């Protein structure tokens, strides 16, 4: 687990802990102790329709990018858990879905 | 000390006329000791033109240069939307090598 | 072909800049340039005209100073003689601008004996500031 | 819509096998694939394994192949049942769904893409105790 | 494939060039032929050839 806090209305920036060695397929999960988990980003940037148009992820564009889920607008309920399930052509099936990134709003 | 002055250092044209760029000198140069060079933001520096007329490498035939004494001009035939950069004259024959002001080229 | 500088700097006043130069990013390189050119070093700073600092030659790695420059600028050249360095010392803030090394043959080769800066290379951006 | 509700006792004595029960509500098997995530406290989310209507059990290496997941259109519903349940398999389970997308980056012909898999419907989890106390 | 080349010092005054690493995907060199020009040069070629046979 990473803690990371950020102030309200400001932006928070969760980069992915693992590193892609190829073309990246990202999906970003918010997990709320107790709620089910909520995919926000699937395919480096695409949000499902329910999701708010303040989630952000990078797209793959020009390999070298890293991956990072970007919040514009931090309410008060935006803390949760964060997880980057991260695929990428050269590391095989990806079981873990990697530590995640604990989000604490400030204020 | 040799000074080079290039006299006007700014000169507005339209892809594909012909432009005169006059370098003019304090004293009497050597003619093999004049050259022109192309500076833009961003880009590697390149040489235009060495020994008053004869064309560097990468150097396309639009270019050429002419003069004598104190008076050197490099003129272009056909500007080219590449074209518009800073031109430099220097001057050879002495240290320290000096340089001789520019003339940018903007368009229309 | 084409010249290779070292990265930008950025430097306290009084202090001293070493850039690098090399024909060829290849450590183990055999390019004899720097043994058969001139080069030259060249600054610009923002709103000037490029001003000349100094030539080292192929031939022992003799250097021919700006007489301006001549008390706080060195010019050498690597032992395996295919890099040149640059070393200018007691920074000002009008040291600041973009520096070049560009290659010549400066007069010196036999059939034609031209002088052209006909390869440059890149441009070390140097900031002094405090 | 997917509705997806999960079902179990809570209550497994160790050493022995433990069943969690998933049914979906709404709609069949039609475009679905399904998978299993189970969070111990102390930890982080984890990936236990999926199959799809093909009935292709595939795991997680890292959980020992003692794992059973199976399903059925007759009752419509999904199941899970681990052997040899330590007590330090207490965990909530959630049930998931799992689309499927291939990342292509050359040419198709040669192989030159993977396939991924994106969760996007979930449930609630079961808070699943396992101690002989 | 991204190649990365690496000198090694094998002797005085020897390199030997490595590649290094590969830096994004893995993928296979291949060659792409227009498959109508291909096609159309093929009925010329047979067509020249139906001369002798
Ligand atoms: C010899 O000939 C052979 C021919 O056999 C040549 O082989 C070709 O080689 C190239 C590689 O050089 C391969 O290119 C990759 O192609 C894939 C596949 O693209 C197809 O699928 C895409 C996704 O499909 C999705 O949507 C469709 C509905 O549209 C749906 O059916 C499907 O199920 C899926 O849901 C389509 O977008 C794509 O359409 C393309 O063509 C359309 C018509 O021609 C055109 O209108 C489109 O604009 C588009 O150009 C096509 O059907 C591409 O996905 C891939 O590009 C991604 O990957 C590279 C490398 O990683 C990356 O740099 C690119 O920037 C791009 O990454 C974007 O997409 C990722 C996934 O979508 C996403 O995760 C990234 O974040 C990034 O996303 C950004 O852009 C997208 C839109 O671009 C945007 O939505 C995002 O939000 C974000 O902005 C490669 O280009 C060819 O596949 C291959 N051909 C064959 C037949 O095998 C060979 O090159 C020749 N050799 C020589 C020497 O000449
Ligand atoms: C050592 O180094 C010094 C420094 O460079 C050398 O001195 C210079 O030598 C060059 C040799 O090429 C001299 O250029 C020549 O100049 C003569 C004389 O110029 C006068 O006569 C011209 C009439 O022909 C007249 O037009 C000139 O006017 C121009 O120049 C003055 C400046 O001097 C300027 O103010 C005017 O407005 C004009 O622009 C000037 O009054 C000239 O006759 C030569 O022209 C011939 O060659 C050219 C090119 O080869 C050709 O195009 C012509 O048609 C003509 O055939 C040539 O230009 C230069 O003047 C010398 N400068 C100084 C300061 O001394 C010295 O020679 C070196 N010595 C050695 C041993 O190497
Ligand atoms: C072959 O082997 C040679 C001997 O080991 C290598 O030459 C030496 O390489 C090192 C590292 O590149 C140099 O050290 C650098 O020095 C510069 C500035 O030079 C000044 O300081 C050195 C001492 O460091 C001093 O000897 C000089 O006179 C200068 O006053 C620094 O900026 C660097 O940080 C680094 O310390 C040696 O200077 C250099 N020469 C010698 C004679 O040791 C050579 O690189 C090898 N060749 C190849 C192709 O690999
Ligand atoms: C193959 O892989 C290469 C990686 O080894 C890719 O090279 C990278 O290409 C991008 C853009 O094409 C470069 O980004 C530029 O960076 C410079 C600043 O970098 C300078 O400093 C580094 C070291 O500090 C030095 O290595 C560079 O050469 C530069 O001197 C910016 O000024 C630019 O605006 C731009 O952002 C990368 O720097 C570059 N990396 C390297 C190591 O060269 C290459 O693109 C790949 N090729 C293909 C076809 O995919
Ligand atoms: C081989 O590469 C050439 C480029 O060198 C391709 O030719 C281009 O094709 C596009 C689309 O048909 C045109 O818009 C361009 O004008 C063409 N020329 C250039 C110079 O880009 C060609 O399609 C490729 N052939 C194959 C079989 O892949
Ligand atoms: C090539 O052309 C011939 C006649 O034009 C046709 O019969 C044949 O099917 C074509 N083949 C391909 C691969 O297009």
């Amino acid at each position: 687990v990473r803690p990371l806090s950020v102030a309200l209305g400001e932006t928070a920036r969760i980069s992915c802990g693992r590193q892609a060695l190829g073309s990246r397929a990202v999906q970003w999960y918010q997990h709320r102790p107790g709620q089910a988990p909520i995919l926000l980003i699937y395919n480096n940037q695409d949000r499902p329709s329910g999701i708010p148009e303040r989630f952000s992820g990078t797209p793959d564009i020009n390999f070298g990018t890293r991956a990072t889920l970007t919040i514009s607008g931090v309410e008060a309920g935006d803390e949760a858990d964060y997880y980057c399930h991260m695929w990428d052509s050269r590391s095989g099936f990806s079981w873990s879905f990697g530590g995640a990134t604990r989000l604490t709003v400030l204020g | 000390e040799v000074v080079l002055t290039q006299s006007p250092a700014i000169l507005s044209v339209s892809p594909g006329d012909r432009v005169i760029l006059s370098c003019r000198a304090s004293q009497g140069l050597d003619s093999s000791h004049l050259a022109w060079y192309r500076f833009k933001r961003g880009q590697i520096p390149t040489l235009v033109i060495f020994g008053t007329s004869n064309r560097a490498r990468g150097t396309p035939d639009r270019f050429s240069g002419s003069g004598s004494g104190a008076d050197f001009t490099l003129t272009i035939s056909r500007v080219e939307p590449e074209d518009f950069a800073t031109y430099y004259c220097q001057r050879y024959g002495g240290t320290p090598i000096t340089f001789g002001g520019g003339t940018t080229l903007d368009k229309k | 072909g084409r010249l290779f500088q070292s990265g930008a700097e950025v430097k306290r006043p009084g202090a001293s800049v070493r850039i690098s130069c090399r024909a060829d990013d290849d450590p183990y390189t055999d390019d004899d340039t720097f043994t058969k050119y001139w080069t030259h070093w060249i600054r610009q700073a923002p709103g000037q005209r490029p001003e000349w600092l100094g030539v080292i030659s192929p031939h022992f790695a003799r250097p021919i100073y700006s007489y301006k420059f001549r008390d706080r600028l060195t010019l050498t050249r690597d032992s395996s003689l295919t890099a040149v360095y640059l070393e200018l010392k007691g920074l000002q803030p009008d040291d600041s601008g973009i520096y070049f090394c560009a290659r010549d043959p400066f007069g010196d080769r036999a059939p034609h004996y031209n002088y052209h800066m006909d390869v440059w290379g890149g441009g070390t951006a140097v900031i002094v500031s405090s | 819509q997917v509705q997806l509700q999960e079902s179990g006792p809570g209550l497994v004595k160790p050493s022995e096998t433990l069943s969690v029960t998933c049914s979906v509500s709404g709609d069949s098997m039609n475009n679905y694939y399904w998978t299993w995530i189970r969070q111990s406290p102390g930890k982080g989310l984890e990936w236990i394994g999926y199959i799809s209507d093909r009935e292709s059990a595939t795991y997680n290496p890292s959980l020992n192949s003692r794992v059973v997941i199976s399903r059925d259109t007759s009752k419509n519903q999904l199941s899970l049942k681990l052997n040899s349940v330590t007590p330090a398999d207490t965990a909530v389970y959630y049930c998931a769904t799992a689309r499927r997308g291939q990342r292509i980056y050359g040419v198709v012909s040669f192989g030159e893409f993977f396939y991924y898999y994106s969760m996007d419907v979930w449930g609630k989890g079961t808070t699943v105790t396992v101690s002989s106390a | 494939n991204n190649n990365t080349r690496k000198s090694i010092r094998i002797g005085p005054g020897q390199a030997f060039y490595a590649t290094g690493d590969i830096i994004g995907d893995i993928r296979q060199a291949h060659c792409n032929v227009s498959k109508a020009t291909w096609n159309e040069t093929l009925g010329k070629v047979v067509k020249q050839l139906r001369k002798h046979f």
